[PDB]
């Protein structure tokens, strides 16, 4: 079954004995799930359970060969969405998206890779828009990178707290 | 070449071996 | 009793990276290179790369030309299987060919996929080049591939 991974993960951060909820340590760094699609339309959620301040999430899809070692979106390979303004992120340019989520958001995150391809975000079951289309081909991971102490719990399927209306999907949880 | 450590199985497409 | 075959293959997968390297040949342009003596029937590397059904090899040799990308780097486990390394792959892409190599490849069975393991044929001493015999079918006069393995028992073409 899908869980955040063993080893491919920054080792700074705190995961759980279950693996489904993780806690930042310092500068921005990242984890990815253990499966990664490549074709379809996919769903997972992130809860954030705490955000102290100062602290900040960059949640979204990543390729393999994504920095561990900084924010989501910092380079080519993925593609975030910022707690803070809710900025969009790629290639480390930060655009207008949406407003931001925080402390008891449940966001949700939606990939569709056509055998066209879009990114879209999701707040409390709420489309925020298209994130990005046309993104790189490849093999993507449910991301998360955290700046400092806060804590996300990650949610790939079946059963989603606020699955979107109108959306079709198979959940991350199919892939394990 | 993208570098690999272990092997990958290729997945074909349902589509791999039409026009 | 030998090591069961998943053991010598983490190890192999675990050690490979400090004991082999690519270097600049004087075969042909680039090969595969000994840092730490290896003993005679230990693994050395894996071929490691994209495994294929056989039947998509002459699909993927068009799609390689037809983008200009050189020559493919295709390595057959059996008449069903290739591992196709063109694209992704590790540091056995540079291994050449030797009419007296010091290697040979064998295909393992680990959880019911297959591997391409090339097996030091003697003892392997640090700075010598890893080689082993390509088996290439013996081709008419039109095109043979000279060879430059630079051995004494060389059969002066690949093929
Ligand atoms: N003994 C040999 N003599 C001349 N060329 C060789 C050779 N063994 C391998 N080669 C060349 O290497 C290719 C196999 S891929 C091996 C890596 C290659 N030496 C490189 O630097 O990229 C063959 O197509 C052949 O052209
Ligand atoms: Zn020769």
């Amino acid at each position: 079954r899908v869980l955040l991974a063993l080893h491919d993960r920054a080792p700074q951060l705190k995961i759980s004995d279950d693996r489904l909820t993780v806690v930042g340590e310092k500068g921005y760094s990242m984890v990815r799930a253990s499966h990664g699609v490549r074709k379809g339309a996919w769903y997972f959620e992130i809860t954030v359970d705490e955000m102290p301040p100062d602290t900040a999430a960059r949640l979204g899809w990543s390729q393999p060969l994504g920095n561990l070692q900084a924010p989501l979106g910092y380079d080519k390979f993925s593609y975030s969405w910022r707690s803070k303004k809710g900025t969009k992120f790629h290639q480390s340019i930060g655009k207008h998206y949406s407003s931001g989520y925080g402390q008891g958001d449940v966001l949700g995150f939606y990939i569709n890779l056509p055998e066209s391809s879009e990114i879209i975000f999701y707040k409390n079951g709420v489309n925020q828009g298209v994130a990005y289309k046309d993104i790189f081909e490849g093999v993507y991971f449910p991301a998360i990178s955290l700046y400092k102490s806060c804590t996300v719990s990650i949610n790939f399927g079946p059963c989603f707290k606020y699955p979107p209306k109108d959306l079709t999907y198979r959940p991350m949880s199919d892939m394990g | 070449f993208k570098e690999l450590d272990e092997n990958v199985e290729y997945e074909e497409r349902e589509s791999e071996f039409d026009i | 009793s030998d090591l069961p075959m998943p053991m010598r293959f983490r190890h192999l997968k675990k050690t490979s990276k400090e004991a082999v390297g690519v270097y600049r040949s004087p075969i042909h342009g680039r090969g595969l290179f000994c840092k730490r003596n290896i003993d005679a029937g230990e693994m050395v590397i894996e071929y490691a790369g994209i495994v294929i059904r056989s039947i998509l090899t002459d699909k993927r040799e068009k799609y390689y030309d037809s983008k200009g990308i050189g020559s493919s780097y295709m390595f057959r486990i059996d008449d069903s299987e290739v591992v196709d390394a063109t694209m992704h792959g590790n540091a056995a892409r540079f291994i050449n060919h030797s009419c007296e190599p010091n290697c040979y490849s064998r295909v393992i069975n680990i959880d019911g996929q297959k591997h391409i393991v090339i097996f030091a044929m003697r003892k392997i001493y640090r700075g010598e080049e890893l080689t082993y015999d390509y088996k290439f079918p013996i081709e008419d006069a039109s095109n043979k591939l000279p060879c430059n393995c630079g051995a004494k028992k060389c059969r002066k073409f690949l093929n």
